[PDB]
RNA sequence: UUAAGUUAGAAAGGGCGCACGGUGGAUGCCUUGGCACUAGGAGCCGAAGAAGGACGGGACUAACACCGAUAUGCUUUGGG
RNA sequence: CCGAUAGUGAACCAGUACCGUGAGGGAAAGGUGAAAAGCACCCCGGAAGGGGAGUGAAACAGUUCCUGAAACCGUGUGCCU
RNA sequence: GGUUCGUGGUAGGAGAGCGUUCUAAGGGCGGUGAAGUCAGACCGGAAGGACUGGUGGAGCGCUUAGAAGUGAGAAUGCCGGUAUGAGUAGCGAAAGAAGGGUGAGAAUCCCUUCCACCGAAUAUCUAAGGUUUCCUGAGGAAGGCUCGUCCGCUCAGGGUU
RNA sequence: GAUGAUCAGGUAGAUAGGUUUGGAGUGGAAGUGUAGCGAUACAUGGAGCGGACAAAUACUAAUCGAUCGAGGACUUAACC
């Protein structure tokens, strides 16, 4: 019926992935891929590979029609955070969260 | 100009093994670091 | 006129560099803001070229970079950007009033999202 | 200088009502048959949709 | 049709409820390690070079353990 | 008597790492499964990572992998705005 | 068992209890699913206690007594995790440009040309100090305030007469 | 005009750039010639240059697309 792909622990902040994933949620996969191609954000290429993986899964594992697919679900979940430090003035160090994302895309017929 | 202006010689002359051994209190220090089980005496 | 995030002298250097690149290569890829400034400067150099006389050649020479375009061979003598502007480029726009350049929009650059364009002679 | 109170979830979410992207301005080409930004050159065909290069 | 009046519906976003995930490592269960003792033993090592180390030794060896240029072991007596 | 924030500082290569000129100070960090049977092969991807297929009692047990609370982050939507 | 009078309450006195870990004895539950965990519209005067279902995958109640590391919301408490501020401040003195190349991918790596900057130095030695950072070949998780095909980074080999 | 917005335009075209002709402004280009030993002067010639100002000109770019956006509740009165 539907096909999912996930990109786990991608080194991009979830907020930055979500602002893009919100454009493709509900679109036909052809339009979704165009939207990602012409959205100049660092998340666009990453989300494109998850979406094209989901479509390949739908065509190979579940013999679905790639011409009739819609993005049923798309969401970003928090992955494990890398903890870093930036030296600041007066010997003080400030925390830096190098956040990671789990990016899920589900495609379905209609 | 910061404290800590390194010198190989000054480090060993002030804090080295032979300087520690040269005084009774120096030997107390070695004995204490052996007792605690330090990898590095002196 | 555009300040292109540069001081006065830096901006004159940039314009001279790009103007020469467009005369030498005839098609270059750059940022939209740079292309919209280059069309003004290159079209004036081509106008000088069309005027053709020594006074115009020397006005162009004050602007165009001293770059070798090619080595042609008769002995083999180099061809300078100024010579290309007065002998190759200018003569091919002899019956065209202005509008010697065109800007094709390309798309944003990966590292800074800068809107890139092709600017070309024609 | 500093926040007097932490910002609630609701208030944070209201502030972000306008923090979003717009869809790109695009359309299907005739010669290519695929999407392209208007007033841009289409790489699928490899030139400007109308003016051949 | 005009007039006067009444009432619906709406969600850019938000709230409550529910469902499903993510993160995180609490809880339970577990134990390689500890803690306190009892009974017995033993209470010293060193110029015949100690305690503690450094550097080495393997077919390849970074670390640990073991060993000392006879170096990842040698002789012998027993066990098996 | 303790049962991993406890019990030794130290269940794990700990007086280590790290800090300090030095004396000295001094951590964090346990659990796949009965067994590696540790995922052939196919697919998307440069890889990571996934989806199948297979193993297994279980893989929502997938090399840090028993359980997996709460904060916190999201998707969906019954009622309200 | 009735009658009568009572039952606001801080410090504080008095009483009766709930629940937690462990022990003993008795009696049980449990792979036909223990503890834990999640959910619920159930029960008791309270502390609290069941039942049913999901998850979990091996231990645990109950009765009576006993013993305590026995109950947390506050200590600018300690440790850990995660928010808020916020896609905000910042990205650490400076001149770049285009063409060609490489590559899955290039403002950022390589090459070319022009431009620009230092030049009693921003050049050449060399002591200290550092200790392999040097060279070559691979790499692109992390590090690099962006990117990265690159690197004083990772992995191998080498190299000092 | 911070950005949004506003306003002028998008070939049903002067919206911007170029081009042509002007203008302000500067003050006499280069080249050549003449005079001077020379510095220089004079002539050619209010010359040459001339961001942002003016008018003409479709040469270049405003291509090609897409998206959103009514179908009009009930009650009563008055005409009708
Ligand atoms: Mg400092
Ligand atoms: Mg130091
Ligand atoms: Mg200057
Ligand atoms: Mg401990
Ligand atoms: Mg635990
Ligand atoms: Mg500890
Ligand atoms: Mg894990
Ligand atoms: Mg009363
Ligand atoms: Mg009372
Ligand atoms: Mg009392
Ligand atoms: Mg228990
Ligand atoms: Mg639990
Ligand atoms: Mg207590
Ligand atoms: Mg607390
Ligand atoms: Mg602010
Ligand atoms: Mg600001
Ligand atoms: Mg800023
Ligand atoms: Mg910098
Ligand atoms: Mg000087
Ligand atoms: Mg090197
Ligand atoms: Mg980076
Ligand atoms: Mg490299
Ligand atoms: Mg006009
Ligand atoms: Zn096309």
């Amino acid at each position: 019926t539907s096909a999912k792909a996930v990109a786990k622990t991608v080194r991009i902040a979830p907020r930055k992935a979500r602002i893009v994933i919100d454009l493709i949620r509900g679109k036909q996969v052809g339009e979704a891929i165009a939207i990602l191609k012409y959205t100049p954000r660092s998340a666009s290429p990453i989300i494109e590979k998850v979406l094209k993986s989901a479509i390949a899964n739908a065509e190979h594992n579940y013999d679905l029609d790639i011409n009739n697919l819609v993005v049923e679900e798309a969401f970003v979940d928090e992955g494990p955070t890398l903890k870093r430090f930036r030296p600041r003035a007066q010997g003080r160090a400030s925390a830096i969260n190098k956040r990671t994302s789990h990016i899920t895309v589900v495609v379905s017929e209609v | 100009k910061r404290t800590y202006q390194p010198s190989k010689r000054k480090r060993k002359k002030v804090h080295g093994f032979r300087t520690r051994m040269s005084t009774k209190n120096g030997r107390r220090v070695l004995a204490s670091r052996r007792r605690k089980g330090r990898k590095v005496l002196s | 006129y555009r300040k292109l995030g540069r001081t006065s002298s830096q901006r004159k250097a940039l314009l001279r560099d790009l103007a020469t690149d467009l005369i030498v290569f005839e098609r270059i890829e750059t940022t939209e803001a740079r292309a919209k400034e280059i069309r003004k400067v290159v079209e004036k150099l081509i106008t000088s070229g069309k005027k053709g006389d020594l006074h115009a050649r020397r006005q162009a020479a004050a602007f165009i970079r001293h770059e070798v375009v090619e080595v042609v061979q008769v002995k083999n003598r180099p061809v300078y950007a100024l010579q290309k502007l007065f002998d190759d480029v200018a003569p091919r726009y002899a019956e065209r009033q202005g509008g010697y350049t065109r800007i094709l929009k390309k798309g944003p650059r990966r590292g800074d999202g800068a809107p890139m364009v092709i600017i070309e002679l024609v | 200088a500093v926040p007097f109170r932490r910002t609630s979830k609701a208030k944070k979410r209201k502030r972000r009502t306008h923090v979003k992207l717009q869809l790109p301005g695009m359309n299907e080409c005739s010669n290519c048959g695929e999407y392209r930004l208007s007033h841009h050159v289409c790489p699928e065909c490899g030139q400007y949709d109308g003016k051949d290069v």
